């Protein structure tokens, strides 16, 4: 097996308020859209 | 052709859930506004046009006749799935027994939105809410159940609509990797959440317009998941600088190297839109001067309320989400 020096490729983490929305990609229409501000929130 | 009018539509309403509440939001945009541009049809004078521009529709410029038009082959289209694909949506009519409605309403409910009309009593109203309940549970794959939960006795027709979702991450997370991290809700609150971890290639990249950055996943088939996460101090500006054309843009790219944290999410949204699409503009319909002439030459009616519900889920295989306006 041949080793190679890697990279550490950099973290991108959601772990704090976030927005979002779901969209279809024929129409470009939203189908869904929220924010999510605590995950544990029921 | 409406696709702009929507977008826009969603965020003019998000903004508003987003300063009535600090609450997670979830909502359906395609839902709320087929099942109002749908009612019009039946709805006359300024309650008509106070609907449709709401919607975010200029009368003036794009003619009603080509709105519902339009509604017509968005709805076609929403419902030919890419086959990896689940998408559906259902429009549903209710009509109390003793109910002479307006034909043409009926032929364009069921052909612009591709309607279905049943005929339910109102009377008995626990077996009335069972039907609905049931059109709605069945749509939305038991994803939304008892949607009515109180239902009027003296109610002459149900407008009901629902939309179903299923899709499978285009590149799924291993559920090995899923840990528990810490999720930062205030400068000094965090709460601890099943935190979605994978390496690779991802569309990530910072617009800095919205200063924020702005990740796509792809779902096997014809849909695309998008998530903003805002800098530092920069989510209220996010938000507000939102629009359809900024949202055009990200999906022309592009990709990279990334390690990426997702926390799986179970969240839903239930509203009263009564309040806040009325300040939208949209407050005839609720009124005792709503005009639904379309509908029944009977009695006048008008709105008793506007019930949207949500619900979305979201693990390593991909995202499952239901709405339904009732």
């Amino acid at each position: 097996l041949e080793a190679i020096p890697r990279s550490i490729p950099p973290e991108v983490k959601f772990n704090a308020p976030f927005v979002f929305l779901m969209i279809e990609q024929n129409t470009k229409s939203p189908l869904f859209m929220g924010k999510v501000v605590n995950p544990t929130q029921k | 052709k409406i696709t702009p009018n929507l977008a826009e539509f969603a965020f003019s309403l998000y903004r508003q859930l987003a300063h009535q509440s600090s609450t997670n939001i979830f909502f359906s945009p395609v839902s709320i506004a087929t099942a109002f541009a749908m009612l019009s049809l039946g709805t006359k004078a300024d309650t008509h046009d106070e609907i449709l521009e709401g919607l975010n529709f200029n009368l003036t410029e794009i003619p009603e006749a080509a709105i519902h038009e339009g509604f017509q082959e968005l709805l076609r289209t929403l419902n030919q799935p890419d086959s990896q694909l689940q998408l559906t949506t259902g429009n549903g009519l209710f009509l109390s027994e003793g109910l002479k409605l307006v034909d043409k309403f009926l032929e364009d409910v069921k052909k612009l939105y591709h309607s279905e009309a049943f005929t339910v009593n109102f009377g008995d109203t626990e077996e009335a809410k069972k039907q609905i309940n049931d059109y709605v549970e069945k749509g939305t794959q038991g994803k939304i159940v008892d949607l009515v939960k109180e239902l009027d006795r003296d109610t002459v027709f149900a407008l009901v609509n629902y939309i179903f979702f299923k899709g499978k991450w285009e590149r799924p997370f291993e559920v090995k990797d899923t840990e528990e991290e810490d999720f930062h809700v205030d400068q000094v609150t965090t709460v601890k959440v099943p935190m979605m971890k994978r390496l690779g290639m991802f569309n990530i990249q910072h617009c800095k317009k919205l200063s924020s950055w702005v990740l796509l996943m792809k779902y096997l088939g014809n849909a695309t998941a998008i998530f903003f996460l805002p800098d530092e101090g920069k989510l209220q500006h996010l938000e507000n600088e939102l629009t359809h054309d900024i949202i055009t843009k990200f999906l022309e790219n592009d990709r990279r190297s990334a390690s990426l944290h997702l926390p799986k999410l179970s969240i839903t949204g239930t509203y009263d839109l009564k309040s806040v699409l009325g300040q939208l503009g949209i407050t005839k319909v609720f009124s005792n001067g709503a005009d639904l002439s379309g509908v029944t030459e009977e009695a006048p009616l008008k709105l008793s309320k506007a019930v949207h519900k949500a619900v979305l889920t979201i693990d390593e295989k991909g995202t499952e989400a239901a709405g339904a306006m009732f």
